[PDB]
């Protein structure tokens, strides 16, 4: 089955999609493609958790229930540069205004 | 019997299975032979039976407390095919893939009274778009319209 | 597949593919226009009024689009909060989506 | 001098009959009779009108009984197993209304073969 992503850096949301069975390693080699940086330089996390490169998708917790297509799973993203581990940094995304009266 | 959408009269009975396959409670419409809007009995979410109709009789099926339009075998109207060898005809209700700009204008309708509309921060085009409300009849017109434009 | 890049007016950068981008009208007509130098199509757009948590939800709904239209698959709604409700109304207006 | 009422013992027959026949609940608990009370009018269903010679619901049924226009069980029996066939004739074999009048014919078999075993 189908699960669908947002792969998070700093100000940078990479909107896609895997199967359940689907690596790690796999999901690396999809960020590969788009900002040209081999699985070595990239960490995947979790919330915290740094995801390992031979598990699947499904055994780090992105299912069809948690990773739909109208409410996508985030996952984090940070880079090695060499000798260089930068912190794991999503910025939040802004925030809506209060609820207007009208609408409760 | 007057309008291109409405039932024939066939006294042809048919049996029919009626699956709502929606999170949204069904109304089922069948269309008389004058090919006026009659409501049936509600369907809840996840919920299926099987009913008596005839052959050439016309259904739609909408939300019950919106009136917006729903599909049945992924299109607008149903109308049962031949009742072959006893099998029932089945009718599978979803919801459609909405345009983000309608499904955006159901939920302000769900969350904000007709009479306070004008009282959203938004462009003064988009009041009219919520007071454009789903209608059955705007529908068959539109329907209508497509097949006599069809006919060509 | 091709990708493009969507930014918010707060500079958040989407990516998403171009197929999933050609749903909205609004960007369609953006990216068949022409390009820089030599190219004949656009891949990045930038919206000066839209900010990051109501373009990241467009993006969910051209994901949502092309998912689940003409599918055989159960239909699930496409769900909206009521904070976000107005904005939401107000971008797909103009991105006719 | 036909203004004569049915004796009292007839008429308690004849509603007890049809009370049973209307009060008559399926094992799921619906009341069978409901849609057999009222007939549509001519305007909501003409087409019921131009093939049913002779319309006939419950309340005209009762309405037999209290003008003491049946002058016998069987007489009752006739427009009970009319409106039954009227239904049938109608609706025709497959709709639920068909289903529910042979039912209702059964019932009223039932109810007056209890009122015969009754008397005798
Ligand atoms: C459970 C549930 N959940 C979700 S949907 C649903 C559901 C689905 C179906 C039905 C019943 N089926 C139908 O009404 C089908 C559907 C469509 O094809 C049209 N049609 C018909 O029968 C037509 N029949 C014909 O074309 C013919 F019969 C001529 C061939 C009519 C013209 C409408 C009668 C249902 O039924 C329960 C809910 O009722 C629906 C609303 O209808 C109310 C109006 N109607 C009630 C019945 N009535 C009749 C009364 C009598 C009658 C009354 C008193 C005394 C004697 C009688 O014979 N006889 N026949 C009737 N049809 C006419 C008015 C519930």
């Amino acid at each position: 089955m189908d699960v669908f992503l947002m792969i998070r850096r700093h100000k940078t949301t990479i909107f896609t999609d895997a199967k359940e069975s689907s690596t790690v390693f796999e999901l690396k080699r999809i960020v590969e493609g788009i900002l040209k940086r081999p699985p070595d330089e990239q960490r995947l996390y979790k919330d915290d958790q740094l995801l390992d490169d031979g598990k699947t998708l499904g055994e780090c917790g992105f299912t069809s229930q948690t990773a739909r297509p109208q409410a996508p799973a985030t996952v984090g993203l940070a880079f090695r540069a060499d000798d260089t581990f930068e912190a794991l940094c999503i910025e939040p995304f802004s925030s809506p205004p209060e609820l207007p009266d009208v609408m409760k | 019997p007057r309008p291109v959408l409405r039932s024939v009269n066939s006294r042809e009975p048919s049996q029919v299975i009626f699956c709502n396959r929606s999170p949204r409670v069904v109304l089922p419409v069948w269309l008389n032979f004058d090919g006026e809007p009659q409501p049936y009995p509600t369907l809840p979410p996840g919920t299926g039976r099987r009913i008596h109709s005839y052959r050439g009789h016309l259904w739609l099926f909408r939300d019950a407390g919106t009136h917006d339009g729903l599909l049945v075998n992924q299109t607008e109207l149903f109308v049962p095919s031949l009742n072959v060898d006893g099998q029932p005809i089945f009718a599978n209700i979803t919801l459609p893939v909405y345009t983000l700009k309608e499904r955006c204008l159901q939920v302000v309708r769900s969350l904000v009274k007709p009479e306070n509309y004008r009282r959203l921060d938004i462009v003064r085009s988009l009041y009219e778009d919520l007071e454009d409300h789903p209608n059955v009849q705007k529908d068959l017109e539109r329907l209508t319209q497509e097949r006599i434009a069809h006919q060509r | 597949m091709m990708y493009v890049k969507l930014i918010s007016s707060d500079g958040h950068e989407f990516i998403v593919k171009r197929e999933h981008a050609l749903t909205s009208g609004t960007i369609k007509a953006m990216l068949s226009g022409p390009g820089q130098f030599a190219e004949n199509e656009t891949n990045e757009v930038n919206f000066r009024e839209i900010p990051s948590h109501v373009l990241s939800k467009v993006c969910m709904y051209f994901t949502y689009k092309v998912r689940y239209t003409n599918s055989s698959t159960e239909i699930p709604e496409f769900p909206i909060a009521p904070e976000i409700a107005l904005e939401l109304l107000m971008a797909a207006n103009f991105l006719d989506c | 001098e036909k203004l004569s009422p049915n004796p009292p013992k007839l008429t308690k027959q004849m509603n007890a009959i049809i009370d049973t026949v209307i009060n008559y609940k399926d094992s799921s608990g619906r009341q069978l009779s409901e849609v057999f009370i009222q007939l549509p009018s001519r305007k909501e269903l003409p087409e019921y009108y131009e093939l049913i010679r002779k319309p006939v619901d419950f309340k005209k049924i009762k309405e037999r009984i209290r003008n003491h226009k049946y002058r016998s069980l069987g007489d009752l029996e006739k427009d009970v197993m009319l409106l039954c066939h009227n239904a049938q004739t109608f609706n025709l074999e497959g709709s639920q209304i068909y289903e529910d009048s042979i039912v209702l014919q059964s019932v009223f078999k039932s109810a007056r073969q209890k009122i015969a075993k009754e008397e005798e």
